[PDB]
């Protein structure tokens, strides 16, 4: 159970909080819809 | 017009057509030294080293940044910074000196190591000229 | 981005018959053409101006300071 | 029955716009006019923002920009000198008009910043001049901007003389029409066509008002032309008659003035 | 009344501060901060 580096993960991706974020979410973490 | 280029309606430019914006953003950090030797953002003058500029420090607020509203122009500095080696060398940032409008927004954060971290954003409007491209 | 206040051909006062137009469609549902010959808008240099201006400004004030 | 020349007729007539058909003058002087009117007539609007703080998304000059556009009040304006005549360091009551601003985005749900909402703030030294022209329907006027929330703008405007020459802001103009010979009966045109140039060519309304070719008859060549249908809009600034009258007016000073620099160039000479 | 200086990204709100004073805001630890306009007054031309 061990951890290894990062990886730069990609946007609008799965693991990106924007790929389930919507309209209002976008707008206020200033991200562009 | 003759020869691919053409005439533009001076009056219809001045309404607002074609204008267009224009952002910059110089940018820069504290460097580090390991044995806690690192560097500074304050409006430095003589103390010393010489090391400085030529643009109007004035511009600079204490924190060595320039307030957003102010109106930059030739080679005016819009980061006042030093360096200590062994007392006061200069490593500030002028302006494009091609460039000038006014400053947009300054922003200070942390990184990663803890350095301060700041670019500064400058807006200028740019109006269709005789020889811009279209 | 706002209503181009004034056409850039003729001029012509334009940065109000805005609001009027926007509602011409919601509302009057007018269309486009039409909409435009009612707020006074004849010849097509202001025309193309409304009925192209796109108000950005609406999905930028949807931010915040 | 009188009149020295250059007659008039008007032909309709609105608050808006002097549909008209001047007549008997060398196209020259109509054009002439034409362009005066468009060009040189002295108006008003503001020249000088002076932002204090701003929250909008609209950036400083672009507000300032628009600002500029926002038809002024100028009835009177021949007595409210240029700022550079004026001896006063930079302006005073007597070259320019000066106005406020203030907006805040209370109604949390979009606030808009009207022409209506400007503050005379010197003295109008009584005289119609510096009024936002408005013809909105509610009587809101020329949107400025918008804001949110906590947005604010506060503002100061000095308006100035200036014409259309300066800048377009100063355009008591609008859009002027022209035209001459319907017919094209002196042939300045060479109509284009794949068929018939009657066809393809849409007439005008302005025939009516002129006879028909009629075949038969050869060429004039002794034609001139008199006779052009303008119809001369406005901004509001400055009533649609004026915008004429004045336009009629300028362009005769200046030709005056052409004198006026021949009689004081002959007085020199030791 | 009362100067201010720097402000929060999202939980906006004069702030300031100097030299060795953290860098995150008084809340929101997004650590971001502007600095907001200057006293003096600027000034355009209208064209
Ligand atoms: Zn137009
Ligand atoms: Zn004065
Ligand atoms: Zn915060």
């Amino acid at each position: 159970k061990v951890f290894i580096g990062r990886l730069p993960i990609m946007l609008r991706s799965k693991n990106c909080y924007l790929s389930e974020a919507t309209e209002s979410d976008l707008y206020k973490l200033k991200e562009c819809p | 017009n003759q020869e691919d280029s053409m005439i533009m309606n001076q009056s219809s430019i001045d309404r607002g057509l074609f204008r267009s914006l224009f952002f910059r953003s110089y940018m820069d950090q504290e460097k580090k030294y390991g044995m806690s030797i690192t560097e500074t953002f304050e409006k430095p003058q003589r103390t010393n080293t010489l090391r400085m500029k030529h643009g109007t420090y004035d511009k600079l607020d204490d924190d060595g940044l320039i307030a957003p509203g102010v109106r930059v122009s030739g080679e005016d500095v819009i980061i006042g910074k030093t360096t200590p080696i062994s007392s006061k060398r200069d490593a500030s940032t002028p302006l494009r000196s091609t460039e000038n409008g006014i400053v947009d927004q300054v922003l200070v954060t942390t990184n990663q190591d803890g350095l301060k971290f700041v670019k500064v954003r400058v807006r200028t409007t740019k109006i269709p000229q005789i020889g811009d491209k279209f | 981005m706002i209503v181009p206040v004034r056409c850039f051909s003729c001029g012509k006062v334009v940065g109000d018959k805005w609001e009027s137009y926007l509602n011409l469609l919601q509302e009057d549902e007018l269309d486009e053409g039409t909409a435009l010959s009612r707020l006074g808008l004849k010849r097509y240099c202001c025309r193309r101006m409304i009925l192209t201006h796109v108000d950005l400004i609406e999905k930028f004030l949807r931010y915040n300071p | 029955m009188s009149e020295e020349g250059p007659q008039v007729k008007i032909r309709e007539a609105s608050k808006d716009n002097v549909d008209f058909i001047l007549s008997n003058v060398d196209l020259a002087m109509a054009n002439s006019l034409r362009r005066v009117m468009i060009a040189e007539i002295p108006t008003l609007a503001i020249d000088s923002v002076e932002v204090e703080t701003n929250t909008t998304v609209l950036a400083d000059e672009f507000i300032a920009h628009r600002l500029g556009l926002i038809p002024l009040q100028s009835m009177d304006i021949e007595q409210l000198e240029y700022s550079r005549d004026c001896f006063c360091e930079d302006h005073c009551d007597k070259c320019s008009v000066v106005l406020t601003l203030q907006a805040f985005g209370e109604s949390e749900s979009t606030t808009n910043v009207y022409s209506k909402d400007l503050v005379i703030v010197s003295n109008l030294m009584g005289r119609n001049i510096g009024h936002p022209i408005i013809q909105d329907k509610e009587g809101n006027g020329v949107l400025i901007c918008k804001l949110r929330k906590g947005q604010e703008l506060k503002l100061t405007c000095v308006a100035k003389k200036g014409i259309a020459k300066e800048h377009a802001k100063w355009g008591p103009a609008a859009a002027i029409e022209f035209e001459y010979d319907p017919w094209n009966k002196l042939k300045h045109t060479d109509y284009w066509y794949e068929q018939d140039s009657a066809k393809e060519w849409p007439q005008s309304k302005n025939c009516e008002y002129e006879d028909p070719p009629n075949e038969g008859d050869p060429f004039d060549y002794k034609a001139q032309a008199d006779t052009f249908y303008m119809n001369v809009e406005s901004v509001g600034s400055i009533p649609v008659d004026q915008v004429v009258v004045r336009g009629i007016d300028t362009l005769q000073k200046k030709v005056a003035s052409i004198l006026l620099a021949l009689t004081q160039m002959d007085q020199d000479k030791v | 009344t009362a100067t201010l200086k720097y402000i929060c990204a999202e939980c906006s709100s004069k702030l300031s501060l100097s030299r060795t004073d953290a860098v995150r805001c008084k809340d929101c630890g997004h650590r971001i901060l502007l600095k907001a306009r200057t006293k003096r007054l600027v000034q355009f031309e209208a064209r």
